[PDB]
């Protein structure tokens, strides 16, 4: 783990060794929008806007994307609810369990699953309002959505409207699953076979596939 | 996202499994998934093939060089022959190992391996081999059954199996050369056998065991033996008479032999066959400059000037040996697939298939000449490039090409009288 | 008041909300702007036994008639057991579908529905009609509910003008030493050009108080400035208007929210309008709100960018509703020009341009008139015009100097420039490369420049207006609307394979012909990568430059080459069966019914691929593209029947959109993304273009002029098939018998032809080439293939076909004239 100061919250920036050659850049932008960024309420809170560059990617695989974190009990951990409480994780673990069978659970968390990365791409949020902070976040979010890609195998968004248009931002060609959000109508996102799909392209891809059950916790 | 999209990757994905044990089909279809999943997504882990290396390896193992042990378990025999060996699969044909071409085979063998197949879902593919245009099933492997009961089907069915030892072993023995000529022995055949392949119950690989020793001796002649119509097999002989053994006259040609020279051999208790890995170009007209200008590359055989007729159109055809043009149209009408088979091919399909012309060498020589051409049928031709008499086969199939194009009339006027 | 029955369509546009519908925005001939509001709908045609096989019922449905039902796959033969082509005549019904019914079996689906919609309704896209009140029924202030647009464009009118009140605008910001960012980089001023519908010129030039010193302020403020500190203090008639970044933003608000006809911008739907969206909302809380005029929606704006391909380029857009055509310069120009450069310096220097007399001489300042007769009649007027507002002017196109007096009347202009005194007999006025650094100015940024560079951004900011009647896009924009029977919204938005769509889908409702394709298409493009070496370099003699009138697009109307009168297409790999299927199709497919065409051999394997084409029926795509060469002609005839100027506007433009849109048709059938792709049609009509070309260079080269007879080195024999033509190489010449000139063929690219006559006299070279052009459109070539003679050009000094100059001499000029010197590629 290494951290670097910016010119403002958190002044200490604390990111896996993967993460270097991001650095500079990132410190670049955040130094220029921050005060602007601060000028609102965020969930998560300033202080938690980089507890996912100390995630190692080496191992990480199959990232799962999600365009910006909640409205309210942000915790900078993506789709992340501390008493699992979120409509989306608790879709994510129907999902789940409807592929792996497990009928009794208490919790999911996509972060203790390895080659899987839950990931932001727009850092915060205003307070009760979506993607009005992404005027602030477009140069950081494309950054980091670029230097995962480097290295992740498979990329899976939630939400087809959100990310309607993630391809272009990213050059590299990878691995793409544009998958419904789970806050889709109708139960559209329980028709979804995102998963099992993500799978079978690891295994296309001579990659280990995810074993997503190692995300829940009874 | 769709679960048809999912049923689709997992059909791509068994189709890359099994992909060495494939055809043309399977690879179009391969390609085909492959596009489709890379537009899709962008990036796939797995791109286009076209040579496409086909290979049974997962199954098998190292070849044993050298005396080795056995103990557990109960052994099933089954002998290695020598000559062409072919892989027949589900919904697909017979395809040469290495270099899989789309062969030609009888219907009789055709249909027995249609039926074999059909009759359950478990069979993973149906080993063939050609030796002396003998048709031979030598083994076929499965996860559920074993090479028994599908070997009485064959049986049953008409094609040639090899009869399979059932054994069992029970103290350390290290089988020796004593022990593998016994077994050996114990199929009872005169064909050749090079290898061993024996089997235990439960387990899906299967190994094989090959003894041989190194020897050396002198070629005094390569010919040509009949074992066929318009099809002759080269062989070589010995000062004391040996019969060395050659599978395809492809294998001749990659072994540069040399008239009155001397060769390593590898030879058997029972019979020794001559080592490859010995250019193309090269020994294709030096071997026929050898033997003789009016020598023809007649597919896998060498031939004399095959003066071909109408008798053989017929055997191709299949149908009634006739000297007659008139007999030739008679019973094609009450041949009800007869007359389907001459209407689907071309004119030129049924002329190079009646007599025995290979297609690159063919193709070239045409394309290197010049024709008349009355009444949709040649009235005369000449050569507009020498360049191609440099390789032996142009100006050999030239020198019949009388004829190609005698038979080539009697075929398009053939067309115009089945029409009336 | 009341409503005017007469009004003139100036907007299309489709809404966005759940109950989606068709707003247009026109205009009546008194000053109104009316909205009208058409209930959009999906549109279907299918089979008549589905449209009887399904149950819940259509909404609407209207059937076409019994229609034929054409297959056009492409399907080699080794040999000539050739399938007739599939064809099935059956009844269509038109489905007009409020939801998305999808069905399995559709036909007609690569089309656009709004098209759909002009179609089915007859409802000319510019067609000013006189609508029915009782088919109208006002539902907002302004807007109207029409339910039934047929009955209700029921009269049409001829065409009138109208009061259009084309917005511009354009900006400049401060930055630093990288690009000016929102968040980083504040407003150095912004510049407006408000034109309203009264056609008062309004101007005035926001400048921002934050980047300068209040006392600073005060000092402009006392020197002539206005300033005002909020959104309800403003006055359009001043110039100089003085405001902070939150006034300027909240007035610039205030200004894009009006309900204007058009506005322009050049680069600004990229940089510029997004910039005033960032900067606001970064200072302000207000997002740039546009609404529907009939008040049911509110979008807020949209930047989003449309690729394209066919170079790689993107074009951003605006997907406001509010009514206006949310222009730009950048794109659409780009789209319409292949240039050097696409710098507006570079376009303002290639579309201002007039010659200039020298009046005074000394010092650096130098005085210059041009009138209506310096250059010519019209350079004049339109340079004087643009002589209102800039500064710096390129003279002899590398002396950039900065005006310093200009006066103006009317027809002409007198100027002081300062360039350097030299007696020269005149010189070339230009608006190239600017001579300021704007980044050397905002670094040392003070009042003085403030007001200079404030003079500058309306300079930048008028340039569009006065673009905007030079390249006329406002009648351009109006033929797009009815040739591509599109809105005028969208007629630079999309790309060609879908805009030749609507003409395709009036032809194929006239002709009941409808294209299906049912297998999938193969992996290879319609070009093998040409290249073309001239013969010589430097030039000792004239060149008769020979045109083709259309080349592909006459030759699809010759061989009537397309996808539903492609029988077959033949290969054979090896030379005897070559030879045995071109003497079996020579004589199964007889002339002159059918023609044999040689293609390139799509594979490795083969070595002839005969294309065989049927010119029984005229078929679809070769009727379309004789009414597009025809059309053309009428409206190019009827620009010289006219004088009213607004005629030599509206003509110019639809002849100009047609010349366009019928030269592209050899690529659309090629392209395998586009509707008219059948790819042994573009193989045919490449070769036959080629056969053409070298039939031609055979012609010319080699040929010698016999006393009063022409003799050519090859005969005129007709190269595709049985010719009844005097096919004799030698030629009765209209020209005195002491004429003996021989022709050498030096260079012909794809249309146009180089001819080298044995001398240098350019009016001779003249005089042949007249006689020369009755002389090949009366003998050499034959049906309907035509050309017309370019130019000739002496001292030819060519490299390429981009590289090349010389002294181009007009069939109007002789010898002792005024000749066209050109020079393209010069750096």
């Amino acid at each position: 783990m290494n951290s670097v100061t910016v010119s403002h919250a958190p002044y200490t920036i604390t990111y896996h060794d993967d993460w270097e050659p991001v650095m500079s850049q990132l410190v670049e932008f955040y130094n220029e929008v921050a005060s602007w960024l601060l000028r609102d309420e965020t969930s998560p809170i300033p202080d938690k806007f980089f507890i996912q560059l100390k995630q190692p990617l080496r191992n990480k695989r199959v990232c799962v994307c999600g365009i910006d974190p909640y409205p309210k009990d942000g915790t900078g951990v993506p789709f992340e609810s501390p008493n699992f409480t979120k409509k989306s994780i608790k879709e994510i673990a129907s999902s789940i369990s409807r592929l792996t069978g497990v009928i009794d659970y208490k919790g999911y968390n996509l972060n203790i699953i390895d080659g899987v990365i839950p990931w932001n791409y727009y850092l915060s949020c205003k307070l009760g309002e979506t993607k009005s902070h992404a005027i602030y976040w477009d140069k950081i979010s494309k950054l980091l959505l670029q230097h995962i890609t480097k290295h992740v195998s498979v990329l899976y968004c939630l939400g087809k409207t959100d990310f309607s248009n993630i391809r272009a931002k990213l050059e590299s060609p990878v691995t793409t699953i544009v998958g419904y959000h789970p806050a889709a109508r109708d139960r559209q996102f329980e028709k979804d076979r995102s998963f099992e799909i993500i799978n079978v392209l690891l295994e296309l891809d001579n990659k280990a596939p995810i074993n997503w059950a190692q995300g829940f916790i009874y | 996202t769709s679960s048809a999209d999912l049923t689709n990757l997992k059909e791509l994905l068994s189709l890359y499994k099994s992909l060495r044990f494939s055809d043309s089909a399977a690879i179009e279809k391969y390609n085909s998934l492959v596009e489709w999943g890379t537009s899709t997504y962008w990036k796939i882990g797995v791109q286009k093939v076209a040579n496409v290396e086909t290979s049974i390896s997962d199954y098998y193992d190292e070849v044993k060089n050298k005396p080795f042990n056995i103990d557990p378990g109960y052994y099933i025999f089954l002998p290695v022959y020598f000559g062409s060996v072919f892989i027949y699969s589900k919904g697909k044909n017979m395809v040469e190992l290495g270099s899989g071409n789309s062969f030609q085979i009888p219907d009789d063998m055709r249909s027995a391996c249609n039926k074999v197949l059909d009759s359950d879902n478990g069979i993973d593919f149906l080993r063939f081999v050609l030796l002396n245009n003998r048709w031979i099933m030598e083994d076929a492997i499965s996860k559920y059954q074993s090479p028994v009961n599908i070997f009485k089907l064959a049986s049953e069915y008409g094609l040639n199996i090899p009869k399979y030892l059932e054994i069992e072993i029970e103290e350390d023995t290290l089988f020796d050369d004593e022990l593998y000529s016994i077994i050996e022995r114990s199929f009872d055949d005169k064909f050749p056998k090079i290898s061993i392949s024996y089997i235990k119950l439960g387990e899906l690989r299967r190994q094989v065991v090959d003894f041989f020793k190194f020897s050396f001796m002198y070629i005094e002649s390569i010919k040509v033996d009949r074992i066929g119509d318009n099809i002759f097999i080269p062989s070589v002989i010995t000062k004391s008479g040996k019969k060395i053994l050659v599978k395809d006259v492809d294998h001749l040609i990659r072994s540069k032999v040399r008239e009155h020279t001397f060769v390593k051999v590898k030879k058997k208790n029972t019979f020794s066959i001559l080592y490859d890995y010995d250019t193309r170009g090269e020994v294709i007209k030096r071997i026929i400059d050898t033997i003789g200008r009016d020598y023809y590359v007649n597919g896998k055989y060498f031939s004399k000037v095959g003066s071909a007729g109408l008798k053989q159109l017929t055997n191709k055809l299949d149908i009634n040996e006739c000297a007659t043009v008139d007999e030739l149209v008679d019973e094609i009408n009450k041949s009800g697939t007869v007359k389907r088979k001459i209407k689907n091919q071309s004119a030129f399909d049924l002329s190079r298939e009646c007599l025995g012309y290979p297609e690159a060498d063919f193709i070239t020589l045409v394309n290197n000449m010049r024709f008349k051409i009355e009444n949709c049928k040649v009235v005369n031709f000449n050569i507009e490039n020498t360049n191609c008499l440099n390789n032996p086969s142009i100006e050999t199939i030239y020198r019949n090409f009388n004829q190609f194009v005698s038979i080539f009339n009697v075929v398009t006027d053939v067309k115009k009288r089945l029409f009336e | 008041g009341a409503m005017d029955p007469d009004v003139r369509c100036i907007n299309w546009f489709e809404s966005h909300g759940e109950n989606r519908f068709l707003y247009l925005k026109s205009r009546c001939r008194n000053g109104e702007t009316v909205f009208i509001r058409f209930p959009h709908y999906f549109y279907y045609v299918v089979t008549d036994e589905i449209y009887q096989s399904l149950s819940p019922p259509p909404f609407n449905a209207r059937p076409l008639g019994k229609m034929r039902t054409i297959d056009i796959d492409e399907t080699i033969s080794y040999n000539l057991d050739i399938k007739d082509r599939k064809c099935s005549v059956a009844d269509m019904w038109l489905i007009e579908e409020p939801k998305k019914r999808s069905i399995q079996n559709a036909t007609m689906d690569e089309f656009l529905n709004i098209s759909w919609f002009y179609i089915s309704n007859g409802i000319s896209p510019d067609g000013c009609y006189s609508l029915d009140e009782q088919y109208l029924t006002k539902i907002n202030n302004g807007c109207y509910h029409c339910d039934d647009p047929r009955n209700c464009f029921a009269k049409k009118i001829p065409r009138f003008d109208i009061p259009r009140s084309y917005l511009f605008l354009d900006i400049e910001c401060h930055f630093d030493k990288k690009f000016p960012s929102v968040f980083i980089n504040p407003i150095s001023h912004t510049s407006y050009c408000y034109i309203d519908l009264s056609g008062k010129r309004l101007l005035f030039t926001l400048i921002n108080e934050e980047m300068l010193t209040e006392q600073e302020i005060q000092e402009a403020v006392d020197r002539g400035c206005l300033r005002i500190q909020s959104l309800m203090e403003m006055d359009y008639e001043r110039e100089l208007v003085l405001c902070s970044e939150i006034v300027l933003l909240r007035i610039a608000k205030q200004l894009l929210e009006l309900t204007f006809d058009y506005v322009v911008t050049f680069n600004g739907h990229n940089f510029d309008l997004r910039y005033i969206t960032n900067r606001l909302e970064l200072l302000t809380g207000e997002k740039i709100i546009f609404r529907s005029p009939d008040k049911k929606e509110a979008v807020h704006l949209c930047i989003y960018e449309r690729n394209q391909s066919s170079m790689a380029n993107t074009t951003f857009h605006v997907n406001n509703n509010n009514g206006t055509i949310f222009f730009d310069l950048y794109s659409f120009i780009q789209k319409s020009e292949k240039l050097d450069s696409y710098k507006l310096d570079s376009i303002s220097k290639n579309a201002f341009s007039c010659m200039g007399k020298v009046l005074n001489r000394g010092v650096r300042e130098m005085t210059f008139i041009g009138d209506d007769t310096t250059d010519a009649k019209g350079k004049a007027a339109a340079f004087a015009k643009v002589l209102t507002t800039g500064n710096y002017v390129t003279v002899d196109e590398d002396i950039i100097c900065k005006v310093i007096r200009k006066d103006i009347w009317e027809n002409g202009f007198k100027v002081v420039l300062l360039c350097p005194t030299l007696p020269n007999d005149t010189y070339k006025l230009s608006f190239g490369k600017d001579d300021v650094d704007l980044a050397q100015m905002y670094k040392d940024y003070n009042l003085n420049i403030a007001l200079d560079m404030a003079r500058y951004c309306i300079h930048d900011a008028c340039l569009c207006q006065y673009l905007w009647e030079y390249y006329g896009v406002e009648t351009k924009t109006d033929a797009g609307a009815s040739t591509y029977v599109l809105p005028q919204s969208m007629v630079f938005e999309y790309r060609a394979s879908t805009v030749i769509k609507g003409p395709l889908l009036k032809l194929l409702l006239e002709t009941k012909t409808i294209l299906v394709r049912s297998e999938t298409k193969q992996k290879f493009p319609y070009e093998g990568g040409k290249v073309f070496a001239p013969k010589q370099k430097m030039f000792s003699n004239n060149v008769l430059i020979f045109d083709y009138n259309s080349l592909y697009p006459n030759v699809c109307i010759f061989g009537n080459l397309s996808p539903e009168t492609l029988v077959g297409v033949v290969v054979s790999t090896n030379r005897l069966e070559e030879e045995i299927n071109n003497q079996l199709l020579l004589q199964k497919y007889p002339p002159p019914r059918y023609i044999t065409v040689h293609c390139e051999p799509r594979l490795p394997n083969l070595i002839s691929e005969i294309a065989i084409f049927d010119r029984s029926i005229e078929g679809t795509i070769p009727r379309l593209l004789r009414t597009f060469l025809a059309e053309r002609a009428r409206y190019k005839k009827m620009l010289k029947q006219a004088t009213s100027s607004t005629e030599k506007a509206i003509y110019d433009s639809m002849q100009y959109t047609y010349k366009i849109v019928a030269n592209s048709v050899y690529g659309l059938m090629g392209f395998r993304n586009s509707a008219l792709y059948s790819y042994a049609s573009a193989k045919s009509c490449t070769s036959i273009g080629r056969r053409m070309i070298l039939y031609l260079e055979s012609v010319l080269n080699g040929a010698e002029l016999s006393n009063g007879m022409l003799r050519f080195a090859n005969p005129l024999s007709n190269p595709f098939y049985m010719d009844d033509r005097d096919i004799n190489p030698i030629v009765k010449t209209s020209l005195p018998i002491d004429y003996r000139f021989r022709f050498r063929s030096v260079y012909g690219d794809t249309d146009s032809v180089f001819t080298e006559i044995d001398s240098q006299d350019v009016d001779k070279s003249i005089e042949i080439a007249k006689e020369l052009e009755r002389l090949i459109n009366n003998r050499v070539l034959f049906n309907n293939f035509k050309i017309e003679f370019e130019a000739v050009y002496k001292n030819l000094i060519m490299q390429s076909k981009k590289k090349y100059t010389t002294m181009k001499y007009s069939a109007s000029s002789n010898s002792k004239s005024v000749p066209e010197r050109i020079n393209k590629g010069t750096s």
